[PDB]
DNA sequence: CTAGTTGATCTCATATCAGGAGAAGGAGCAGAGCGAATAC
């Protein structure tokens, strides 16, 4: 078995099929469950994240680490595309786990309302998809879950979107974005994803607006100034270090 | 005290005894100064006062008429009356003087090449101490009642600023971060305060009543809220929980840093267990102050019991931490008393007043 | 930068902790002793202690506790330092070799933290389970055993009560259950909680806090048959499980406070207590049929004021002892004629604190002999300690020594005593002031429970044999002393400075310096001079006497008419308590100023402040190597050496030299026991150690640091202490590692190592030029 | 012509009261805040204005 | 039962002076009236 740094261990067989870069991701995402704040998962398309996620959470769960004992009930929020995918992972790497799918297809066949309080009060896995999380946000946040990974969390980009406004609605720390592109148009995005992991590193959009998005983009333009590019060259350093901790994006 | 040297050469007490005995007997000796003196240069009232914590001969002090002067308090004459010379000056004539009162200057732990200052022109700025010229600039929205820097961070080297915006700032001198924000309060946030024993908890007191104590590292909000009743008046939390019945406008963490001793404007001061924030009641009597920004007050290191020195009107009021006894008034101050620092070293005090005057307190004899 | 050499000539002898276990073998009876940084194992014979192992701790052993996890063969050795290096040792024994093998270790200093009043507690659970220390108030730091570490990972568990007297792990609880005394506003309560490891945090004790007495200071666990525990006080002792409430106040307890206890019978039917004037007392727990009936509390007898004492078997008894020689006593079944059933079998010798001491080159040799003051009030002595091995005379006087000097012309010791006095006023005991040959007491025109009386004891230095003892003046202190000869007169005297002692004042207002004049057998008062302070010290300086009045050093000339008048003051200070001298030059030093280099200018005539260290170190003694080195020992066990560097910066000494001893040395003084190094600086201190300081030259001094490096890399220390931490200067606002400094210890441990380790040492001259170093450097003590 | 004034020295908007004292022909304007307090003559025609003025122009003077 | 097709509906995302009159509030002064408070 791997032991880290605290009270942390995931089970040796599992652990021997992650590759080098996945096992950096576990050891990362722990940390973060430590200082009790998010992350997004930033590696690219199939660099495989949902092993990682897999992996850290049957660690977590085996390690029976110290409201709940070792993991609590989470939420995976995924597109509907993908939703027994996560189904199909999660019974094939950590069969253990009880997953759910909070959808139309699923396989509860009663009301779902007893299906999200079934998972909650047995600590299982419900996978959901966004439009539910929208639609279905007063039942989804009563109950106290542990992890709201985001899968594909990008969807969350847009920050006045009710889908953002419902998944901003968890009250626990550990809040995880998958998603191997967590900018697609300019920094609003990134501003919208921050402020669902950690809400406060960046600050209220306004002020992120003023201080990042205004100088690092108008910097870019090609009519720039000298003086205008080397602002957004100071501002882009002073981002990445803000963002440094909590954003793990590795290349192919 | 010969018992306490006979004790001590015959290994009887632990020369800790000695020592600890000693600076608590030097501590209720306070008295004015006899022999020595501070330069005056501040044109104004002096709002801060710090002096450097490693070899604690140097102090800084922020004045209402935005000068920053640098003292040297060793006594480098052969005299036993000496004036504490100012070594250094942002003048009104340096380029980079603060335009309005510096509210909070504290030199950076670790090392006294760096200091920093903030300002009601909202700015805080951070100064090599040797070139005397301004390293950063950090600007706010609105304008800074209070920062202070970890005494204790290795790892971090986070300035908790609190302006009159109902937001902690987390200005990170490691590549200029100031975008971190903590939310919870709802009214100017007047006095902040890193805890000197946990590296990353920072107790903010504001102006809405509450104190709150944050691991900034953590994602989810305030730690702990202080309530005066430990849960007695126990309501859903809106407006509830208060620290005091009025604008807390001051923080002190206990030298070990397992208590925190909190004043506010409803003429109380409250001592409370810094590990969950329960109320220690004790009574400390009534602390008067009225002031409408931060109250900088300082607590005693390396004494047999530890003392808070609080500002009292134009007085100087010396208590007893963990009983609450009022020990006394330390009084010559012709107007209200802004902040006093006390030099560990040798007990000393040096309390900054309106009335443009650093006055040194002294053991006698 | 400086270059010093210091190197432990007496190794120390005062016992601060002595356990009792299966250390060495399951079967072997083993007494740990621990000297400040020696830990003594001996082996309990039938008869006496055989010594087993002796092995010298980078560190001062503050706890020392043996303790059997489950499934141990033996028992393993928990040891705290003083600066809080933890480790669990084992004891291996392959033929031949013995090994401590460390089986665990770590560091347990929190960064910041109040160290407690009554000092570092460290107590294991009886089930052993964990480990508990109280090292800072509010605080009680608890190291699990049960996970077994290599580290020793502890965590805190905040207690709100933040002024712990005394706690113990008590007997027969499910849960590991503290139970401690406490000092609140409201008075002293004893208190119980039980700590959950898995919860890490207190939990509701067994039984309620109840409210005990005023001087309730110490906690004593009682096995399982009674369970509970037993609080001792100044006046009474209670017992307490919950619902029993046992309680006795025996008059013959009162007269002193009762400091150590140690258990006799496995079940604890019997416990032994020591008192700070000797007594040793036996504790009973009567039985009835099981719960306990009725404590009684029988005087065994008297034995040395024991800081600690261990039953070893068969009515032998271990009383370790800081103030006077460590005893292995008997403990007969019936009285010895005198109401005493202890009778000591056997004396292991104790410097005890060695507060003064001087060289003197008796018998007219060339070779030195320290005669020093050792000991305390009951334990108190003159000990002459020459080189022959060292061999040590003991010459008990039966009263604290303060001070000693040596009058070569007159053929005597000038020696101050102090003994305790209860009503007027009645000795306790016979003691040597009282036993003089003749007799006198000071009649002075200028002034007009227990009390020190205080005398001048001149000793005949071939027998040394009190020939006169002259007490002084109610309630005055003598504090300092000095043989010289004053002015332009022949005449050699007797410099007694003393302060004048009262309940009412913090510090003395007033004080005399008496000049007397030892000749044909009679001790007259030559001169006086009413002072208004005490006098600490004294120093004769080119035939003027300099000291220092409270926070005043001044100086006295001696006039044609036998009387002391003020020549020049010098005022900047808090206290001057130790003054020095070396030609024109003075130097002070002060209690938290730390030392100023003063200069007397005769060719005007006062003094002027040459130099001055700004940093704050609490000092115990003070120094003067060369003309511009200068030694201080600062009361948190530190050395550091002065240099007056190379403006008004020129005023600042600069520390170029820092070492941490680990003992609280009390004064200096140059001279050597012995017929390549420059200077000799012994020194003693309060543990009994006795060093020697030398200066080395550049160069030599780079090759000795160069082995230091090697040895550190080679040899290895009991608790994995790193020597460099260990010898690190620290203080409670300060650590700094060693600079100009080199262990003689760990020099010439150079030539207790095989050579293949030698050629590990010296792998970049042969091994051999370095062997004849370290032999030379051994040569000086 | 407003009565409440910003502060020169802490710059807190409408923290300045001024007190006319007529009867002594004194101004005397405090901050509430910073509690800085300046005194200057004033006559039956002077207006908190004019006071304000007065501090204005002895603090530019002093800081010369 | 039970999956596949059909419509509605929601979300989200893609850039660039020549009035006047009266009623309600607050202000400052003026005095009346009663409690305490020196004081003859
Ligand atoms: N350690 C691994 N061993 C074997 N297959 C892996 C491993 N990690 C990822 N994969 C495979 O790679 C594919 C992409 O991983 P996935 O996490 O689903 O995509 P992404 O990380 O881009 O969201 C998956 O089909 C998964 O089975
Ligand atoms: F391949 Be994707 F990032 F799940
Ligand atoms: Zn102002």
């Amino acid at each position: 078995d791997a032991e880290f740094d605290e009270g942390f261990k995931v089970p040796g067989f599992l652990f021997k099929k992650l590759f080098k870069y996945q096992q950096t991701g576990v050891r990362w995402l722990w940390e973060l469950h430590c200082q009790q704040a998010g992350g997004i998962l930033g590696d690219e398309m199939g660099l495989g994240k949902t092993i990682q996620i897999i992996a850290f959470l049957a660690g977590l769960s085996y390690s029976k680490i110290r409201r709940f004992e070792g993991l609590g009930p989470t939420v995976i929020v995924c597109p509907t595309t993908v939703m027994h995918q996560w189904v199909k992972e999660f019974h094939t790497w950590w069969p253990p786990f009880r997953v759910a799918i909070l959808h139309e297809t699923g396989s509860y066949t009663h009301k779902k309302e007893k299906l999200i309080r079934d998972v909650a009060h047995c600590h299982g896995i419900l996978i959901t998809s966004y439009s539910y999380i929208r639609l279905m946000q007063d039942d989804i946040s009563r109950y106290d879950w542990h992890y709201v990974i985001l899968d594909e969390g990008h969807k969350i980009r847009n920050p006045n979107a009710a889908v953002t406004l419902a998944c901003k609605q968890f009250r626990t720390p550990h809040r995880i974005i998958l998603s191997g592109s967590p900018m697609q148009n300019n920094l609003r995005e990134l501003w919208s994803l921050f402020d669902f992991i950690f809400p406060g590193k960046l600050g209220t959009l306004p002020v992120f607006m003023e201080q990042f998005s205004v100088p690092i983009t108008m910097g870019g333009y090609s009519n720039a100034s000298p003086v205008q590019v080397k602002t957004a060259y100071k501002c882009a350093c002073v981002l990445r270090d803000t963002i440094n901790p909590y954003l793990l994006r590795r290349m192919k | 005290m010969l018992g306490f040297l006979s004790a001590r050469q015959t290994g009887l007490e632990d020369p800790l005894r000695l020592r600890r005995a000693e600076s608590t007997r030097r501590v209720l000796g306070l008295e004015l100064n006899k022999d020595r003196d501070v330069e005056r240069i501040h044109g104004g009232g002096i709002n801060t006062l710090d002096i450097e914590p490693v070899e604690g001969r140097y102090m800084l002090s922020g004045g209402s008429d935005g000068v920053i002067v640098l003292y040297d308090l060793e006594n480098s004459s052969r005299q036993s009356y000496y004036t504490c010379k100012a070594v250094c000056s942002i003048g009104r004539d340096h380029p980079d003087v603060h335009r309005y009162s510096v509210e909070t200057v504290q030199w950076y732990p670790h090392d006294t090449g760096m200091f920093t200052s903030s300002s009601f022109d909202k700015t805080l700025k951070v100064w090599d101490t040797n070139t005397l010229q301004t390293a950063d600039v950090f600007n706010f929205e609105e304008t800074v009642y209070s920062h202070h820097m970890s005494p204790v961070s290795t790892k971090h080297c986070l300035v908790a600023v609190g302006t009159r915006g109902p937001k902690v700032q987390l200005c990170d001198l490691k590549s200029g971060s100031c975008s971190h924000i903590l939310q919870g309060h709802r009214q100017e946030i007047l006095a902040v305060s890193w805890s000197p024993r946990y590296d990353y908890i920072l107790a903010t007191a504001s102006a809405d009543s509450r104190v709150k104590l944050w691991d900034v590292r953590r994602a989810s909000g305030c730690l702990i809220t202080l309530d005066q009743h430990n849960g007695k008046k126990s309501q859903a939390v809106e407006s509830a929980n208060t620290a005091h019945n009025g604008k807390v406008n001051g923080l002190c963490f206990t030298s070990d840093g397992l208590h925190l001793l909190t004043v506010g404007t409803d003429n109380r001061m409250r001592l409370w267990n810094s590990s969950n924030g329960e109320n220690t009641l004790v009574n400390y009597g009534k602390v008067c102050n009225n002031s409408k920004k931060g109250l900088k007050f300082t607590v005693s290191c390396g004494c047999s019991s530890e003392f808070v020195f609080v500002p009292y009107g134009s007085t100087i009021a010396v208590y007893t931490v963990y009983s609450g006894e009022q020990i006394t008034m330390l009084k010559g101050h012709y107007k209200t008393v802004d902040c006093c620092v006390f030099q560990s070293n040798f007990q000393e005090l040096y309390s900054g007043s309106r009335d443009c005057n650093i006055l040194a307190w002294v053991p006698s004899l | 930068m400086s270059y010093n050499y210091v190197v432990t000539a007496q190794k120390p002898t005062a016992v601060n902790g002595c356990v009792t276990g299966h250390f060495t073998s399951a079967e072997d009876l083993n007494l740990l002793i621990a000297k400040n940084t020696r830990l003594e194992i001996y082996v309990v014979t039938a008869e006496g202690l055989r010594p087993v192992k002796e092995v010298g701790m980078y560190g001062k052993i503050a706890v020392m506790e043996l303790f059997r996890p489950k499934g141990e063969s033996k028992d393993l050795l928990f040891i705290l330092t003083a600066k809080y290096n933890a480790c669990i040792l084992e004891y291996k024994q392959s033929g031949e070799s013995i090994d401590i093998i460390t089986r665990a270790h770590g560091n347990v200093q929190d960064r910041i933290g109040r160290p407690s009043e009554t000092g570092i507690i460290g107590i294991i659970d009886p089930e052993c389970r964990m480990i508990g220390l109280r090292l800072y108030d509010g605080l009680f730091k608890v190291i699990p055993l049960d996970r077994d570490n290599k580290e020793l990972k502890a965590f805190n568990i905040r207690l709100e009560e933040l002024h712990v007297i005394d706690v113990k792990f008590l007997y027969g609880c499910q849960a590991p259950t503290i139970c401690f005394v406490y000092q609140d506003p409201q008075g002293r309560h004893v208190k119980t909680y039980e700590v959950s490891l898995r919860e890490k945090e207190f939990n509701k004790g067994p039984w309620k806090q109840e409210n005990v007495e005023a001087e309730a200071s110490m906690v004593i666990a009682v096995p399982e048959p009674f369970g509970g525990a037993i609080i001792i006080g100044q006046e009474s002792i209670t017992y307490h499980n919950g619902d029993k409430y046992l309680a006795i106040a025996p008059p013959i307890i009162k007269q002193s406070t009762i400091v150590c206890h140690n258990r006799v019978d496995p079940n604890g039917s019997r416990y032994l207590l020591g008192d700070m004037e000797g007594r040793l007392f036996m504790l009973l727990l009567e039985k009835e049929e099981v719960t306990l009936k009725d404590l009684r509390v029988e005087l065994l007898g008297e034995t040395s004021i024991a800081e600690c004492l261990t039953y070893l078997d068969n009515g032998v008894v271990f009383v370790g002892s800081r103030l006077g020689d460590s005893q292995l006593v008997k403990l007969n079944v019936d009285s010895n004629e005198q109401g005493s059933y202890v009778v000591a079998m056997e004396t292991f010798t104790n410097l005890g604190p060695i507060v003064d001491m001087c060289v003197v080159d008796l018998e007219r040799q060339g070779q030195g002999q320290l005669v020093t003051c050792s000991g305390a009030f009951k334990e108190g002595s003159l000990r002459i300690i020459r080189n022959g091995k060292l061999h040590i005379r003991t010459v008990p006087l039966y009263e604290s020594p303060r001070k000693i000097c040596y009058q070569e012309v007159s053929q005597c010791f000038g020696v101050l005593s102090s003994r305790i006095e209860v009503q007027g006023t009645t000795a306790l005991r016979p003691s040597a002031s009282t036993q003089a040959l003749s007799s006198s007491v000071s009649s002075s025109k200028l002034f007009s429970e227990e009390v020190e009386v205080h005398n001048l004891l001149i000793i005949d230095q071939h027998t040394f044999e009190v020939l006169h003892a002259h007490q002084f003046l109610q309630n005055e202190y003598a504090l300092s002393l000095v043989s010289c000869k004053l002015g332009k007169d022949p005449n050699t005297y007797f410099i007694v400075g003393t302060a004048m002692v009262y309940p009412e004042e913090a510090e003395p207002k007033q004080g005399r310096i008496v000049v007397f004049q030892y000749s044909d057998g009679k001790l007259q008062t030559v001169a006086e001079k009413e002072v208004k302070g005490a006098v600490y010290s004294m120093v004769e300086f080119n035939g003027k006497l300099l000291a220092s009045i409270n926070s005043t050093v001044r100086l006295y000339e001696w006039t044609t008419e036998k009387e002391l008048r003020t020549e020049c003051n010098h005022y900047n200070n808090i206290m001057a308590l130790y003054l020095k001298t070396k030609g024109d030059f003075i130097l002070v030093g002060d209690l938290m100023r730390s030392v100023l280099l003063l200069a007397y200018k005769p060719m005007e005539g006062n003094f002027e402040e040459i130099a001055r260290d700004f940093n704050p170190n609490w000092m115990s003694a003070v120094e003067i190597l060369d003309d511009d080195n200068f030694l201080g020992a600062e009361n948190a066990f530190n050395l550091f050496v002065c240099q007056k560097d190379s403006d008004e910066e020129r005023q600042h000494l600069q520390e170029v030299g820092l070492f941490h001893l680990g003992e609280f040395v009390n004064v200096f003084c140059h001279g050597s026991l012995v017929m390549p190094t420059q200077g000799s600086v012994l020194f003693g201190t309060v543990n009994g150690m006795i060093g020697l300081v030398t200066s080395l030259s550049e160069s030599w001094y780079n090759l000795l640091l160069d082995m230091q490096n090697r040895l550190n890399k080679v040899i290895k220390s009991v608790g994995k202490i790193e020597h460099s931490f260990w010898r690190s200067f620290h203080t409670e606002r300060k650590t700094e590692p060693a600079t100009g400094f080199i262990d003689g210890d760990l020099i010439e441990s150079f030539l207790d190592i095989s050579r293949p380790k030698m050629q590990e040492v010296v792998a970049n001259a042969t091994a051999d030029d370095l062997i004849k170093v370290v032999e030379e450097l051994t040569r000086i003590h | 012509l407003e009565t409440q004034f910003t502060c020169p020295f802490c710059n807190h908007e409408k923290s300045c009261d001024v007190k006319m004292d007529r009867a002594r022909n004194t101004g005397v304007i405090s901050c509430t805040v910073c509690l800085e307090e300046f005194q200057t003559p004033i006559t039956y025609l002077s207006e908190p204005v004019d006071v304000y003025s007065d501090w204005i122009d002895a603090c530019e003077a002093a800081n010369q």
